[PDB]
């Protein structure tokens, strides 16, 4: 870090050369508030998790494919015959629609297809896997920071993009919890009880997605992507929209769950604003 | 204490 | 012959079967040395999911060949 | 893309162009200098890593071991020995790479990189594959071949350029398909090692940058495997490093044989290789 | 204590070892019970290769654990 | 030979 012989417009242009590097669908950068050139240039982006040591990756031993058509994927029609749809143990519907979009009735884990399935790369059930379809605009915001808004129209269920970044352990994530600053970039994976135990960092890498912005009130939401379905340790913690969201319009997503039975201020503006997102 | 969660699977998170 | 069946845990159970075994037998020697009803098994080799009426020789599962176990969960 | 439109010539390159442009890394551009071919097939996607399909047993992490140079300062190459990567390397152990990155003249044809077990940063000096391009490549379309790369910058000799991706495929499926033997194949035999030739990637539909590149009788780069998982070796990176110092807006060329042996004499197959090299061996396998 | 090592290939070896066993002595049991020299072998647990002259319990391998055996690259 | 792109081999190098 140095970047201080590094002007406004020089610094502005280097935090776009690395954006333009971004896989997929252009991510772009405006300021309408303040001077400030853009958001910390050590920043480091990333197409996928970087474990680190003291995570036990998925073993792909515990790991089973389907057989559906290699044509045309799994077909959402005959969800039976799907072999790795057979955990979900429901009705057992596929978690997408024919658009792509995640289903409005569908839970909170999702079951994709892996590398031992015989459909292909364009099968229904590997949304996730082909990644970012809508052009983000990274955009400084009044009271929050840096923020991420939406360029073309989303309807609810698209999805948006991966909460990528350095996977650590308990222990490692215990020792990075300095927010020095109301910064966090600490995301637990703790959709499943029984296995937990690790966390995302976005710090120095990750996604666009690590600009998103706590609200009471989001627009957007947050899916435990399956591929191993043995594996509950690490998963894809992909976006999807609830909400409709028209272009412009900043993709936020709750800190927490709804947890029900069970800086520090929160300038989101919600008519259900708690003062803290405490997350 | 404070980190991003995903609030758990046992709501459905409809 | 003898086959190793291995747990997420790291749990390794040793099974003595024959490759005329079949895939529920195997099950019900599993829920006989674990415990585990052969509902809630899912057996795999070589990344596919093995099937009740077929035997161990159909999958070319032969001697000291290695096993993985997923318990099935249904609400996560 | 339901293309029930006829796409005109500018509307099939733009929409290539733009698939260059979302390609991960430094940018893809294209170049046509020689004929009205709008551009590669728009049937192809881009993938920044491999694509594993049914019967390939990905690499097993168990088998995996990381290395503690972090006490070291991160991965010392003054002090290769101390690295645990390089235990299965010669006995004069040395990093593939140089202080600025480049793979030394005397590397062999394995790369041990670090891994995800290791104590290391992504700025280990180790990890050149895993950072991914630098370079910025251009498409363009040579005269009697189909379409090359070219670089746009100088990339002296140990640089690396790309890996070659696609999908990871079985022998079998490898079977079902090569009827692209009716001319060009997108096959790359993952054949480093006799005891691990197993797999075979397929970037016909879906790849790198890399699968533009045409083959020479005196090629300017080659292929290295670049390993993470030392356990493994059925699934390897397939890198590209140059072999020599290539000018700007000179053709990227590998040999699609490899690299020739040396004892046997004698121990077409696709098409007359126009690579127009004066050593041409004028039959290219592949 | 009983132990198992995992090989490339599938096959799962048991092994009777002591706490005390030194890596070195694993890697020469493994020889007498498969044909593999110690020299030509990779001992892996818990993602952390074991080296020769250390003991077992040095990597807290307790009984019915996994080590994973890989056999090094000669060719070059 | 095969008519598919190959490595080399391991004992043969970059030359
Ligand atoms: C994961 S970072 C992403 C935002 C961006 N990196 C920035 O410069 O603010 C989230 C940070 O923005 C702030 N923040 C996010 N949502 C907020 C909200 N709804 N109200 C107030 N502050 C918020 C928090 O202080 C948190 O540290
Ligand atoms: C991986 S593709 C090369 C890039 C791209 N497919 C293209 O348009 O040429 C390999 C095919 O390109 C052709 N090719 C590559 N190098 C050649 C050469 N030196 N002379 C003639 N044809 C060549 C061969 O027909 C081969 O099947
Ligand atoms: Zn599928
Ligand atoms: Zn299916
Ligand atoms: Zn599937
Ligand atoms: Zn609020
Ligand atoms: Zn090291
Ligand atoms: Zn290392
Ligand atoms: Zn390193
Ligand atoms: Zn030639």
């Amino acid at each position: 870090d140095s970047y201080t012989h590094l002007s406004f417009y020089e610094k502005r242009e280097l935090f776009r050369k690395k954006l333009r590097e971004i896989e997929g669908p252009e991510v772009t950068l405006v300021n309408e508030v303040d001077d400030e050139p853009c958001p910390s240039l050590d920043f480091q982006f990333i197409s996928q998790y970087r474990l680190t040591q003291g995570v036990i990756p998925p073993d792909p031993n515990f790991q089973s494919g389907c057989n559906c058509s290699s044509l045309g994927g799994c077909d959402l029609n005959n969800p039976s015959r799907c072999e790795c749809l057979d955990d979900l143990d429901e009705p057992t519907h596929f978690a997408y629609d024919a658009q792509g979009r995640v289903r409005a009735d569908t839970g909170a884990v999702i079951y994709e297809c892996n590398s031992f399935c015989s459909c292909s790369m364009e099968c229904p059930n590997r949304v996730v896997q082909r990644g970012r379809t809508l052009p983000l605009e990274i955009f400084k915001t009044k009271e929050k920071g840096w923020g991420v808004r939406s360029l073309r129209f989303a309807p609810a269920g698209t999805f948006i993009t991966c909460y990528l970044g350095e996977v650590i352990t308990s222990a490692e994530a215990a020792k990075r919890d300095k927010n020095d600053d109301g910064i966090t970039y600490l995301f637990d994976l703790d959709m499943f009880d029984d296995a937990s135990e690790y966390t995302v960092d976005a710090q120095n890498y990750g996604d666009v997605s690590r600009f998103f912005n706590h609200s009471c009130s989001p627009n957007i939401a947050i899916y435990s992507a399956v591929r191993n379905h043995g594996f509950r340790t690490i998963y894809d913690l992909a976006f999807f929209a609830i909400k409709d969201i028209q272009p412009l319009e900043e993709l936020t997503f709750d800190y927490a769950g709804a947890k029900d039975f069970s800086r520090r201020q929160c300038k989101c503006g919600s008519a259900n604003c708690r003062g803290w997102l405490f997350g | 204490t404070a980190r991003l969660s995903t609030g758990g699977c046992a709501p459905r998170k409809q | 012959m003898q086959i190793f069946v291995k747990t997420l845990t790291g749990k390794t159970i040793t099974l003595e079967v024959e490759p005329s075994d079949t895939i529920e037998n195997v099950k019900a020697k599993i829920q006989d040395k674990e415990g585990i009803p052969p509902d809630q098994q899912r057996l795999i080799f070589a990344g596919k999911q093995l099937e009740d009426g077929r035997t161990l020789s159909d999958y070319n599962i032969q001697k000291e060949s290695t096993l993985h176990l997923v318990l099935r969960l249904r609400g996560c």
